[PDB]
């Protein structure tokens, strides 16, 4: 059925979330900052509610990688 | 580093 109807839907999405955050974040330390935000906003994209996790990423990136994930957002 | 991700974990959803 549509997405969402099986059980596994579920499992799937929390692991590409996490996978999604790891690789965006490894990106980021290796300084491939356009891909990094790329994995961080497909992370975000999944989020049901997504309000914490933008505070922190806000947080945590410098000013002018996070304006970059705004246009990705 | 790379595990930066367990914040947003953390973080979550």
């Amino acid at each position: 059925g549509p997405l969402g109807s099986d059980l596994k839907d579920a499992e799937a999405v929390q692991k590409f979330f996490l996978e999604e955050i790891q690789l965006g974040e490894e990106l980021l330390a290796q300084g491939d900052y356009e891909k990094g935000v790329d994995h961080l906003t497909n992370a975000i994209a999944v989020c049901g509610q997504p309000q914490q996790l933008l505070q922190v990423l806000q947080q945590t990136l410098p000013p002018p990688v996070f304006q970059m994930l705004l246009t990705k957002l | 580093g790379p595990r930066l991700s367990r914040l947003l974990s953390a973080a979550g959803c």
